């Protein structure tokens, strides 16, 4: 539950340079691929199990 | 000549290349259509 956006999956340290103003990332079909902690700001890739 | 023919023409492999398209293109748009909210407040089931 990443500051309301609920979901399941796997979470992996991300390799994909986010932008300072960018907090979520998606895939095709509005699909969130990955998503930056809110507490220390890094970035993680969100994969289905 | 059979060789060269099949070299030079590019679109020669078009009538079965077409149907691999049409495949990809009916996956890509069943995957796509998962964003239509369908009148829905949401296209998410989690946020909704
Ligand atoms: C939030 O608090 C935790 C633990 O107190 C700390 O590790 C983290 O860096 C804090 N984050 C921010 C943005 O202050």
């Amino acid at each position: 539950n990443f500051n309301g956006l609920t979901g399941t999956g796997v979470l992996t340290e991300s390799n994909k340079k986010f932008l300072p103003f960018q907090q979520f990332g998606r895939d095709i079909a509005d699909t969130t691929d990955a998503v930056r902690d809110p507490q220390t700001l890094e970035i993680l890739d969100i994969t289905p199990c | 000549k059979i060789q060269d023919s099949l070299s030079s023409t590019p679109s020669a492999l078009g009538k079965l290349q077409d149907v691999v398209n049409h495949n990809a293109q009916a996956l890509n748009t069943l995957v796509k259509q998962l964003s239509s909210k369908f009148g829905a407040i949401s296209s998410v089931l989690n946020d909704i």
